């Protein structure tokens, strides 16, 4: 939507505290809507007789796996790399954050 | 004048109107059936659905699958069109809640005759007598409920009867606006909201 | 059809006015009118009569039937009969509204005239209600409504015709 | 059941009886078309399997998916057609140039259809007489008076009455003008007819 | 208020007790053993009469003790809806008189007679007691005889009688201090006297353990239930307040 059709304010140099977060939130938003339109999307209604995990590329956010999914061997998450502590890298998305053990890349 | 008018409902006719939103929503309502032969690959929905299975599926789909030889499935009436509820309607049509008993009561009942049930005549007579019984209350309420909350009056009416109620209310409001002279003013359309 | 359109047809009815201006005969497409001589009665369509009265160019005279005695007789006859009786004008309600709202000063005893016309309207709309109910209850195929006026038919006819369409399709859905 | 996404298009339009136009449900249209594509691919696989292999029990589910496809087609076509009906009413109820807040709700192809309809309507109106045609979009109500008093609701530009004569439509200014000249602006809400 | 299809279903189903217990209160997730115990309460044992004239009580009494918001009250409400002749009761809103019997004047004559209380109305049925830890001791004196012997003894007005009160008790209570304390013995979490506790067949302690997986499944079920809408209801309806909707002396969809 163009901004005139929305509640979004006009851009200016002396931005609000919200706008600093809005940068990275919108970068995630564009990449997220880009990602979910790829072939990784879930099959259609009985597209395959056995169910399939999004062409083996089914997606999730950080807040979903902060829960019952311990040692689930097929998690895939879109998120920003951050060295949130020195050497102890973290991933972040608009839902939350989690540590990255990147011993194998 | 050239105001928007929805494609009229053809549910009461031999076949429903193709482009009618009301007919589409009416035919979406589910209908109990018994499957006459096993159907492969549909076990994901109700791998084969076995023979003799009881199912509830949309009326459009029942009509599509139904051939008069009864080869794929047998179609059974909903409870509101069987003899007990027909007797309930015969008691006093004014008190039954046709809004809760399927909002398209008459349209669904008319299309239910397509399956050639042995009690088609009873269903048709019940629909006709229900409409005859409810007509006078619909007429009086629509034509005399001026400028007030019509919720309680319109609550127990099915969508066809609601359309009749709105027609009567529109006639009443038109005549009252005429009698009080408000009909003479030229005014902006409803699109001035934008 | 809207009540304003029924009024538009009612405005074609002829009424008598007394001009306060001089004008020779004017040749309108629907029929020539005049000459308009000051102080003398002349017969014109009701729209022109109302327009000239609004512009202070004439005095309207009531129709011969806008008389309290005649209207009382018509009202009592209507209440006494069961069928719709012949009305003094085919657009009597609209004539009453226009003439009394615009020229109550000219028309004497306009309160009595308005009340009697309202009595006749109430009686005849009650008769039309009874006719509609009898139609639907007895499942009649047609009705006879000889003396109804266009406004009376227009007030309730859309609802009645839609209801009878639904009734016809309900009673004919076993055609094979 | 398959059809529910198509029913959301239908329920969207049925939930607005007043005739106003909702935003075009492009995503829903894409989803029902994708569903139809998947259904057709499955149906083709199954039907050629049945016919080539001589396997007869597939025919009920073939008819199932065929009827489901026809249902999807009926729903989306009814949605588009009812949207066309709502759009067609705008030319008469408001005018030719729709406001941008409403034009933002229409698809590009809907604007194409609307422009074609406007050109066809103007061609028909021109062809009704020897010169200048007949503007049947005017005279929507029966005429009561030759002149009317109108009040400006919107602060607005110069409005020509006849040739060198014109009136400034500043807000709260009040003019006495011909009805046939003021009808369009009243219907658009620029002017308020009083008395 | 036919049996042949039931006697066929018990053969078609495998361990139908488990299926019934799982299907007992669909809106409430988990608490499988409690649901099995409630089903046992609903069905009951068989009351023995011994050759010596003594009788063995056949009803089963269940006491649910647990934290806030662990569906105890909801299980009581389901039992009230599902069972024939199940009487509701709550600890602060009842008295020993109202539980058993009250002397009241019959205005047809003016003479006074016994009018049955909750546990007498519940005879050969169930009585559901919520907030049971909030009852007064003098009020629980009435419950003791009902649970122990299946009767209540009354001596009031002109009448001296042993009223039949043969009912299963399904009581719900919170532990002392509101929330169950792990650092205290069960006999101190449970504020009730051991004499009273001996009368219950089964006593269940159920706790709001905040496990993340259990919370995941519970919250999923709760939000699914809150998302549900009935088929005979429009997409944005608020449910109507109560009004009469029965229009034949016998049920129609049969
Ligand atoms: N396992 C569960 N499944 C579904 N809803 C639950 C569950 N546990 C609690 N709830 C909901 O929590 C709310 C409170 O239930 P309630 O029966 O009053 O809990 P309780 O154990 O009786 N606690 P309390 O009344 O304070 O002693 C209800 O809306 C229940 O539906
Ligand atoms: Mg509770």
């Amino acid at each position: 939507l163009p901004l005139l059709m929305t509640n979004h304010p006009a851009p200016n140099l002396f931005g609000t505290p919200r706008d600093k977060a809005e940068m990275f939130r919108e970068r995630y938003t564009i990449l997220h809507q880009r990602t979910h339109r790829h072939e990784l999307f879930t099959p259609p209604v009985i597209g395959s007789h056995p169910d399939e995990s999004g062409s083996k590329f089914q997606l999730k956010t950080i807040e979903t796996l902060l829960g019952s999914t311990t040692k689930i061997g097929d998690a895939i998450v879109l998120g920003m790399i951050t060295q949130l502590k020195e050497g102890k890298f973290f991933l972040e998305d608009p839902t939350g954050t989690v540590q990255l053990d990147l011993s194998k890349a | 004048s050239e105001a928007y008018f929805r494609v009229e409902s053809g549910a009461l006719g031999p076949e429903e109107n193709f482009l009618s939103l009301d007919d589409i929503l009416m035919s979406h309502e589910k209908l109990p059936v018994r499957t006459e032969t096993a159907m492969p690959r549909l076990g994901a929905f109700f791998n084969a659905v076995p023979q003799g299975s009881k199912l509830e599926l949309p009326l459009w789909l029942a009509k599509g699958l139904f051939d008069n030889k009864r080869r794929i499935l047998s179609v059974e009436l909903p409870k509101i069109y069987q003899e007990g509820w027909r007797t309930v309607f015969s008691a006093d049509p004014n008190v039954v809640d046709l809004h809760k008993m399927g909002p398209h009561f008459y349209g669904f009942g008319s299309q239910l005759l397509h399956f050639d049930s042995p009690e088609n005549a009873d269903i048709s007579q019940s629909l006709l007598q229900t409409f005859i019984g409810r007509f006078r209350r619909i007429m009086d309420s629509s034509q005399n409920a001026y400028n007030e909350d019509t919720s309680a009056l319109v609550a127990r009416l099915d969508e066809m009867e609601r359309g009749l109620f709105q027609t009567g209310q529109k006639g009443l409001n038109d005549f009252q606006c005429w009698e009080k002279g408000q009909a003479s003013q030229i005014t902006a359309s409803n699109l001035v909201q934008n | 059809m809207d009540a304003a359109e029924v009024e538009f047809l009612a405005e074609k009815e002829l009424v008598t006015i007394i001009p306060n201006f001089s004008l020779d005969k004017i040749y309108l497409i629907g029929g020539d009118l005049g000459p308009f001589n000051p102080g003398l009665p002349v017969e014109v369509p009701l729209w022109l009569a109302i327009n000239l009265k609004q512009r202070q160019k004439c005095r309207l005279l009531p129709p011969e039937w806008m008389d309290v005695e005649k209207l009382e007789k018509m009202r009592d006859h209507e209440r006494k009969e069961e069928t719709f009786t012949p009305m003094p004008s085919p657009y009597y309600m609209e004539l009453t509204k226009l003439l009394l709202n615009h020229a109550s000063d000219n028309i004497p005893k306009a309160d009595e005239i308005r009340t009697l016309v309202k009595d006749m309207w109430d009686t005849r709309i009650a008769k039309l209600r009874v006719s509609a109910d009898s139609f639907v209850r007895q499942q009649e195929a047609h009705a006879k409504l000889d003396n109804l006026t266009l406004m009376e038919i227009n007030t309730s006819g859309t609802f009645l015709t839609q209801a009878l369409n639904h009734m016809y399709k309900l009673r004919t859905n076993l055609q094979p | 059941m398959f059809c529910e996404k198509a029913m959301e298009l239908i329920r969207e339009l049925h939930r607005a009886p007043e005739g106003q136009l909702p935003a075009f449900n492009e995503d829903g249209l894409r989803q029902v078309l994708e569903e139809m594509k998947a259904l057709y691919e499955q149906n083709q696989s199954d039907v050629n399997e049945a016919k080539s292999g001589g396997r007869s029990d597939l025919i009920p589910t073939i008819k199932f998916r065929h009827c489901s496809l026809l249902r999807n087609r009926r729903c989306t076509v009814a949605y588009l057609y009812d949207r066309l009906l709502r759009i067609r009413a705008l030319r008469w109820e408001y005018g030719s140039v729709l406001p941008n807040a409403l034009r933002f709700h229409m698809a590009a192809e809907e604007m194409e259809w609307f422009n074609n309809y406007k050109r066809s309507l103007a061609t028909y109106m021109r062809s009704l007489g020897g010169d200048e045609g007949l503007d049947i979009t005017q005279d929507m109500k029966p005429p009561k008076s030759l002149y009317i008093e109108v009040r400006c609701l919107k602060d607005y530009g110069e409005f020509e009455v006849d040739d060198g004569t014109s009136v400034l439509l500043k807000k709260n200014s009040q003019h006495f003008l011909p009805r046939w000249k003021c009808e369009q602006l009243i219907r658009q809400g620029v002017l308020e007819h009083i008395l | 208020d036919i049996a042949k299809i039931k006697k066929f279903s018990k053969t078609r189903s495998k361990d139908i007790f488990d299926q019934l217990a799982k299907s007992l209160a669909p809106s409430i997730h988990g608490h499988d053993y409690v649901k099995k115990a409630i089903l046992c309460l609903l069905l009951g044992g068989v009351e023995r009469d011994l050759e010596n004239g003594s009788h063995i009580r056949g009803d089963i009494n269940i006491l649910l003790i647990g934290d806030p918001s662990v569906a105890k009250s909801q299980l009581l409400r389901y039992v009230l809806c599902t069972a024939p002749r199940a009487i509701p009761t709550t600890g602060r809103g009842s008295s020993g008189v109202g539980l058993t019997a009250a002397v009241t004047t019959d205005q047809e004559t003016g003479e006074r007679r016994l009018e049955a209380g909750a546990m007498v109305l519940a005879d050969r049925g169930v009585v559901c007691i919520d907030e049971f830890d909030k009852m007064s001791d003098m009020d629980r004196t009435a419950i003791h005889e009902v649970m122990e012997q299946g009767r209540v003894t009354i001596a009031k007005a002109g009448i001296h009688a042993r009223l039949n009160a043969r009912c299963s008790v399904l009581a719900a209570a919170n532990p002392v201090y509101g929330r169950y304390d792990q650092y205290k013995t069960p006999m101190e979490n449970i504020g009730l006297q051991d004499s009273l506790l001996s009368r219950f067949d089964l006593l269940f302690i159920m706790l709001d353990q905040m496990d993340p997986e259990q919370d995941r499944e519970i919250s999923d079920h709760v939000l699914r239930m809150h998302r549900y809408r009935a088929p005979g209801e429009q997409d944005g309806d608020a449910m109507p307040l109560g009004s009469a909707v029965d229009i034949l002396a016998t049920d129609d969809p049969n």
